[PDB]
């Protein structure tokens, strides 16, 4: 803490990458008139 | 019971009596209530002195200059004393040996 | 063209691939955690910690150099503890060229710690001479 | 009529010195030969721990081809 | 982000597709051996090294298949995962050899015998350098044992069923050992020092068991199970 | 509803924390609520509507939906 | 460790002790293989457990109280008797036999190095213990005899040096110091005998 | 190097010991001679020779007056 | 060796000899040239032959015999006058002039640390030669 490490901790990989996506999607905003990646990317039944 | 003379440090790992209830190098205040009348409390760095717990958080033990003092036998607060406590504490068993 | 669009970098044209991925030579970290019942240190990097897995101690760490160590014909265990120490600089050298497989090879000092340390006044001069 | 059994017996472990911590051994582990007459594989079935100030552990082993073989 | 669909109810969960060759415009397919390996591992994540640490790897391997194509490894690197016989043992070694790793050489007669433990032993090897032998007082003095005893390594008494019900009656006469717990331990230590060692054959917890059986039924239990257990 | 001692680590860097552990299980990991609990939760409500009486102050700590007696 | 060479021409170095079957980091030149050199030697987790006398899990190097058994040069010969050192004023060092030597300041620490009775016995140190709680025998139990021999040749007088002194103790426990003159055929002993 | 004095970690006096003793020699006899040189920290010596298990003793001691 | 800070602040360390003309593995930061750092430093094979007084040519180490021989601490200081540590019971320390300190046990090797008559002379101690 106070560096800019992040850690991600999940006992299988859809938790794993879930907490990934996660970390990073939303923020990366664009200039869509209508939402971002996440509404376009379901990124979900993962196993 | 007999044990073995004079009981110097060695016993307590070698003549097998007993089996440590907390380790060495660890000291928490909250978890002195949890002991219990008789349990082995030893001090200083060097294992150089042991003591006797007894409730009310006190200890039975000799305290006094190291050449031979005349002060005898007496019962201590464990407040001052809990500095050089060190944290490990052991237990008899009789049950089961030999 | 179409195809190009892979995974590239540098200003000249390089496939990036699992060869990228493997660091080429050594690395300074610093000592933030030290596993003194095994005296295997955790280093941390400018933005990232190493060693430091689930495993307390002991089944995961950086292994730290010993001055020697063996084993006698008798059976009994010698060797050395050498000193370690929290926020020193030390040199780290992955396996086989591996990130997550480190090794520490020695332990350096700053240049102010070196120069509180010593008490040499000459700037300079070969070695050869008497004075 | 019932299947065949599966061969299985007792090996010796010697090691240089009496070992100074507790060692675990992991399960599934393998015991073979050299000797080409028997190339056949062993394989233990479950864990065990080899205490310090031991010289020598004995563990059991099953054959794993089902033969005389074993 | 899927588990590979090689595995067989895997493969029976991809949805199928039809096409027949009416759909064909050209094709090409063929075998081919590019790939061609016969050792397979998943090794664990790179720190772990085995030089330094627990089991490394675990391979598997086709016996007829490696003829053709000997040793080709492919690896995969997963992020996610006895007065006599004591004191003629001293003398075979010799007070020069054992003299050196007291510590050690006392393990070597405790994991020979385990009737001695490593603090019996490392006793009687202090007395016997210092002193240079070792005689029946010191053996005695480390434990109490019969020396005067040679009887048992040829023959030990085989302890039927009468006879301990006879033990027993010898070792609890009275019957404040019951109720008098101090003596009550002195009694079935001494019980089970005779009973593990004498005869053919001793245990700890099954004559413990059958002694907290014992004292709880007050030496008179409800079944005869109890002697025979 | 894991067990007794279950929670080992803090799954992060845990510089100064030796270990972590739990002294009590977990009891209030629950199903949804089936229909006869949902009967009983409204007939309740139903006769809880006059305030300034026993059953009514009942459903009226009932309604936090953590608090199950 | 450091090698060198002084003016006079004289060479100077080390040579630290080599172990069979110890586990050795190499670093190959150029990155060629067949250009091997050994970088350090490292030693197992359980060996290194062994010889720790350390009983903290872990905690900041920083705090007080870790810095009493953080901060130890632990050290141990091929001789099983060890050398140690602390950031504390405990100091330890052992020699054939239970024979030791150590000092401290602490009156927590007197114990370590008294001389009351007898003195405190080997055991009593928890610095000669294994960290597997199994006690450090040494390797050699026969007495030693020790002795410091002092001698030279000349001193800015100009005059031969020829006056020898020693120290000498024996394996029974004499202790002899005495003060001689070669060529002139002159001694002055004093002399304790072990009755 | 940058001309402040080393200052010890620990001000009190130490005190000092080089105690002697083994288990065997070739004679075969069992050893039971102990000698010390201890060192108070009130500046006291004390050389001894001791033969603990014939129960003797020679010391040469100093006091700190 | 080792370096560091106490809580108090004061900083420790230590100082290893450093020579001129000797041998030095490096190791390049990032394997990038100009980021060099030295990670010990190696002598010639004659040096080396000329600081041991082992004899043997070779052997296990686990063998007794070599045991005695292989099993030696020993080292030069930067002064001529050096330090020697054995498996074995012997261990031997020399200062300025012929002068030194030796310890010993065993009856056999009683001479190297002896006092008769004049006592054991420097040049009886096998460790004093190249």
């Amino acid at each position: 803490d106070g560096d800019n490490e992040v850690k991600f901790t999940g006992s299988s990989a859809h938790e794993v990458m879930t907490g990934i996506i996660r970390r990073f999607i939303p923020y990366m905003k664009y200039n869509y008139t209508e939402n971002t990646i996440d509404n376009y990317l379901d990124y979900d039944d993962l196993s | 019971e007999e044990l073995a003379y004079p009981m110097n440090i060695n016993y307590f790992f070698t003549e097998g009596r007993f089996f440590t209830i907390f380790g060495k190098g660890h000291k928490y205040k909250v978890d002195v209530s949890k002991f219990i009348v008789g349990d082995i409390l030893f001090f200083g760095r060097s294992d150089t002195n042991i003591g006797i717990y007894v409730g009310d958080g006190e200890f039975i033990s000799m305290m006094g200059k190291f050449p031979k003092d005349e002060t005898p036998i007496g019962k201590y607060k464990l407040d001052d004393y809990w500095n050089e406590f060190n944290g490990r504490v052991m237990r008899f068993d009789e049950e089961v040996y030999i | 063209m179409v195809v190009r669009f892979q995974s590239s970098m540098g200003r000249s044209l390089k496939r990036v691939d699992s060869d990228d991925l493997n660091v080429k030579g050594l690395v300074l970290a610093t000592v933030s955690k030290i596993n003194y019942k095994y005296q295997s240190v955790e280093v941390k990097v400018n933005n990232l910690t190493l060693g430091s897995r689930i495993g307390d101690d002991g089944s995961l760490a950086v292994p730290y150099p010993k001055s020697f160590i063996g084993r006698t014909p008798e059976g009994s265990v010698f060797g050395t503890k050498p000193l370690i120490t929290e926020g020193s600089v030390v040199l780290i050298g992955f396996l086989n060229d591996d990130i997550n497989s480190p090794i520490i090879l020695s332990v350096y000092g700053d240049n102010e710690q070196n120069k509180m340390i010593n008490t040499n006044p000459l700037d300079g001069g070969k070695f050869d001479t008497e004075s | 009529k019932r299947q065949s059994k599966r061969a299985y017996g007792d090996v010796t472990i010697q090691f240089y010195q009496p070992l100074d911590m507790r060692m675990y051994i992991p399960a599934g582990t393998t015991f073979t030969s050299t000797r080409q007459e028997y190339p056949q594989q062993f394989e233990t079935l479950v864990d065990y721990y080899a205490e310090p100030d031991s010289t020598e552990i004995v563990v059991e082993v099953y054959c794993k081809e089902t033969g005389v073989a074993g | 982000l899927r588990k590979t669909p090689f595995n067989p109810t895997e493969w029976r969960a991809l949805d199928m597709i039809k096409v027949p060759t009416e759909d064909f415009i050209e094709e090409d397919v063929g075998k081919s051996d590019v790939e061609t390996y016969s050792i397979f591992t998943a090794t664990p994540a790179g720190m772990l090294k085995e030089l330094n640490g627990d089991v490394f790897s675990k391979p598997q391997f086709h016996p007829e298949l490696t003829d053709r194509y000997g040793y080709t490894k492919f690896e995969v690197e997963n992020i996610y995962l006895t007065y006599s016989k004591i004191m003629k043992d001293l003398s075979n070694y010799g007070r020069d050899n054992i003299s050196k790793g007291i510590d050690k050489y006392t393990s070597k007669l405790s994991s020979k015998y385990k009737n001695l433990k490593k603090a019996q032993a490392k006793k009687i090897i202090e007395k016997f350098v210092k002193e240079g032998k070792v005689t029946e007082k010191e053996y005695e003095k480390i434990t109490g044992n019969k020396v005067d005893d040679e009887l048992t390594s040829d023959n030990r008494p085989k302890l039927t069923k009468d006879k301990l019900k006879s033990i027993l009656k010898e070792k609890f006469k009275t019957q404040d050992d019951f109720n008098n717990s101090k003596k009550k331990k002195k009694a079935k230590t001494d019980a089970l020092k005779e009973l593990t060692t004498k005869y053919r054959f001793g245990n700890k917890t099954h004559a413990t068991t059958l002694l907290d059986e014992y004292i709880k039924y007050k030496g008179e239990p409800p079944n005869d199970e109890a002697f025979d257990k | 509803n894991v067990p007794e001692g279950t929670i080992n680590t803090i799954a992060s860097g845990s510089s100064l924390i030796r270990s972590v552990n739990n002294e009590y299980s977990f009891n209030t990991g629950t199903k949804e609520e089936s229909q006869e609990d949902f009967k009983r939760r409204f007939h309740s409500f139903v006769e809880s509507r006059g305030r300034a009486t026993n059953k009514s102050v009942r459903y009226g700590a009932l309604q936090i939906p953590d608090v199950e007696g | 460790s450091f090698i060198g060479r002084t003016p006079e021409g004289s060479v100077f170095g080390t040579k630290p002790l080599i172990t069979e079957g110890s586990v050795v980091l190499i670093g190959f030149l150029n990155d060629d293989i067949n250009s091997p050199i050994i970088l350090s030697v490292y030693g197992d987790n359980e060996q290194n457990k062994m010889i720790n006398t350390n009983p903290l899990d872990g905690g900041k190097f920083d705090t007080e109280s870790v810095y009493k058994y953080s901060s130890s040069l632990y050290e141990i010969l091929p001789s099983l008797n060890y050398k140690y050192d602390d950031g504390e004023g405990t100091s330890i060092r052992t020699y054939n036999g239970k024979s030791f030597f150590s000092m401290t300041s602490g009156e927590e620490e007197k114990p370590q190095a008294t001389d009351f009775y007898t003195g405190t016995e080997y055991q009593d140190l928890f610095t000669s213990y294994y960290g597997n709680k199994t006690l450090i025998e040494p390797r050699i139990q026969k007495a030693p005899n020790m002795l410091f021999k002092h001698q030279g040749v000349f001193y800015d007088d100009g005059t031969p040096d020829n006056h020898i002194t020693t120290l000498f103790i024996s394996e029974r426990g004499d202790i002899r110091a005495s003060v001689l003159n070669t060529e002139t055929q002159k001694r002055t002993t004093q002399e304790m005998s072990s009755d």
